[PDB]
């Protein structure tokens, strides 16, 4: 504290920045890995309970009971019924337009989807990428600070300067404590978005199928 | 991606020649 | 094309030396 | 007020980092206004789509504004060229014209992705040379500091410190350059990917409305 | 002549416990991994082998039913995709096209279960192979500066309150190469041996998918 | 100044070396380039003439006058086209094995045309990936060697061993510096090799569906 | 090995396992260049001998005496002759499915062939990898002995540490020295590898291709 | 197959220099 609070604005300023970085990382490490399990088990249970031998008329009217609380896989689900059940009113697009219109409603509502759950994701990215060399910012300008007072002042053999290059490593190192779960978080939460993503574009490939199948025997 | 702290490299130079000096 | 490649080596080392030559002339 | 007094190369370097700084700002600033821009047509014209006109109606509208013409629009606009260009000379296959539109709108989101971003490997680039070219310039003037060092013999303790310092600065504009580079590198990459993905859904639904309704017409 | 935990400041007793604890949990997954990944691939072939020995599909799947809760490689692959295929052909399902994309959907199910099963806690043995020295790096940065304010109060160092920092900084460095070295080790191998098993789970579905259909399109 | 003479021999020998490999990098490099920018120029200046309307039959009769000439998408489209024309009039009772054949001819004239294509691209990779080893192997030696030689003097003066130390530091000054643009140079290439494999793989795709339109119709 | 006569407690195994490490790879990569040159050499001949005029069952008559030592592709076009003859004279099944036996036969004898080819080529490649930690952590530990080994606390007189700090940066030494050959080896032999992996499914599509037009006649 | 450098052993050694100048 007492060297954190000596002098040097500059480093101030630069500390202060990089603990709000490392505070807002660790903050959305736990925000984003909730929801990321979350949304993994629904993928799972709606794997498992979507081709269970149910008539899709069942579960369409049970989501309707069950709507306004929808999330994850049942919304590409959902978002797709009810355009297939609204285009197919008779006196409107043929049999083999509605399973396009179906799967633009289907694809853009998994987009939205998607972009909600990838909320704070690229953030973590630039926040590891260059608290580094914020950090480094900080302790080449502490150690440009210290070097221009040794050549006023004669003799001083490392006796003074010392605690210059310390105040300089100090931001080094809060650099490199805030920047090392950002990456981890950068590499395993992206990678998880992106299985999550290819499940979903998977689902949808199936369903598209599917109601190939319903349109083609309704 | 990656954590890149090749810039620090330089800082370790410049520790260097305080000693030796 | 083993002469296109003698030649991109020739030019590549008539840009280095001369890179050298002005790292020298500038020290 | 220090790139005056040091050497012709360190000199050199900064100039060329200083440079880096000003084109990478300058490129930030055009990038996220004409991909805001780009993005904001995309919007509207999706929106103008599927709004219950007709194929033909929609292209003799771009018909007229057809120079000042970016963005998904110019993939619909270009590609019926091609859908028509097949349709009016009948001798191809019924499949044929399809493919070769196809074909077109596959050009066209090539050359607008080419247009759309210009500048952005070469903001990778910076991010990825800037520190390398500060260290260069720094282990010169550091080499420069021994070379001093060894006209005269005192232990050399006090003189050599503007040295270090004069050395140093070309790393910290290096690694201050560096740092909106490899910031907004990602950042626009992402929004570039975005947009591609956009404009593929799109000659996706093309191709798919053409193989079934608008090949009568 | 271990006993530099005590002779140490919090911070780093901090990182040389997270170090020592990535070490010992890489080592551990590298035990209980290799073992499964051997095994898996021994059951993959050995069934691979038992299903083109002129055996019909039919006398397999019954023969196979059997242990249904403890089964795993590509023998589970092909149950769930022979279980669901028989109940959609006998729940009418009179589009051939139908019944064999039900199948390939099976077989995607499956194996998108069983390879994500085998590759467990690898991503996390790659983030430390690529991470610990940084860990290292900050942890010695710190030890470093702990010996430069130290260095700065006296006139000479005295060679006793400037040991500790350069204590700290070699053990941090050391502790954190150490859980470094198993990781980068053996990382690549098992991502390449599960990618091995990923192309030899994609080549049997090619194949059942192909017997499929033609099974499906003769009647 | 040079610091040839007074470097070991073994640290000269490592700057020629490294030298000679930066040569070799920046040549491969110019040659790469320029290779990829004529073919990736050619590639739709050829693609547009295959799609302007002009008939298949007539731009292969064109074609055969230019037999050892043709670069990547003509020799791609005679090899094919070759091949097809062969098996049909061999044969002439294939219900489709001549878009197989087709196909065939297609997959191995583009593997061998992109591995001409990329000839020495794996080389910049192996050295990005020992440049600084060598280096780092220079410096240790100048360190180690300059740490022998101060085992015989009185006071354990550190100064007077200055030049050897940073001699060792000029090693990898001369080092790192030849992996940068070897580096960059092999991922950006690779990505424009990739782009043209997919290139190329869309052309399959094209020309394929072309043959199973055109065989029935023959 | 003037230094390396004492060695420590912990630094014996140090830079012996290297030395070890690095007389293994030396002896890998000149085995492994031999038998992929002779490997090579042999698949070109075969690819000679077989599309020459010579029909199927004479070549596979030819090399039946051979079993144990025959190596490269004839090994392919053996286990494929012999899969297909197993099916089509015990004819069971439909004359389209004993084809994809022989496929089959085939993909597994290559995969064998190439894990044969692909022996030590991961050594390598792991070593290459490895080698500097071990260096690194073998130098650290050498200069935490030579700290704590200093008898008197401040012991003024320090004109001895000097032949225990090359001692110990003999270990990262020499573990980079054999870094640098695995290294560069690795790619060397991967590529070749790569090579035969896709000329050997270059001639395994092109014998199902052949083979196929007489599956459904002979 | 390498497409990054390390910088871990080039850190390291100058590091280890860093210690030994602090004695």
């Amino acid at each position: 504290l007492d060297l954190f609070l000596k002098a040097s604005l500059l480093v101030k300023l630069i500390m202060l920045i990089l603990i709000g970085f490392s505070i807002a990382s660790w903050a959305i490490i736990i925000q984003r890995t909730r929801i990321l399990n979350a949304a993994a088990r629904e993928a799972e249970a709606f794997e498992d309970k979507f081709w269970s031998g149910i008539e899709l008329s069942r579960l369409y009217q049970e989501s309707q009971g069950k709507r306004d609380n929808l999330t994850g896989s049942e919304q590409i689900f959902y978002s797709g019924f009810k355009e297939f059940v609204r285009l197919h009113r008779a006196n409107s697009h043929a049999p083999e337009a509605v399973v396009e219109g179906a799967s633009r409603a289907m694809r853009i509502s998994m987009n939205r989807e998607l972009e909600n759950l990838e909320t704070h994701i690229p953030f973590l990215g630039t926040v590891g990428s260059i608290s580094p060399y914020i950090g480094l910012f900080g302790t080449v300008w502490g150690i440009m600070h210290a070097f221009i007072a040794l050549g006023a002042v004669k003799q001083a053999t490392l006796q003074m300067v010392a605690p210059g290059i310390a105040e300089a490593l100090i931001a080094t190192a809060i650099g490199l404590f805030a920047a090392i779960p950002a990456v981890m978080a950068y590499n395993r939460l992206n990678q998880r978005v992106n299985k999550l993503e290819l499940n979903y574009d998977n689902f949808m490939e199936e369903f598209t199928a599917i109601l190939h199948r319903q349109a083609f025997t309704v | 991606s990656e954590i890149n702290i090749v810039p620090l490299l330089d800082v370790l130079l410049v520790l260097l020649l305080i000693f030796m000096a | 094309q083993n002469d296109k490649l003698k030649r991109a080596i020739i030019i590549s080392a008539v840009l280095h030396v001369i890179l050298f030559a002005a790292l020298i002339w500038s020290s």
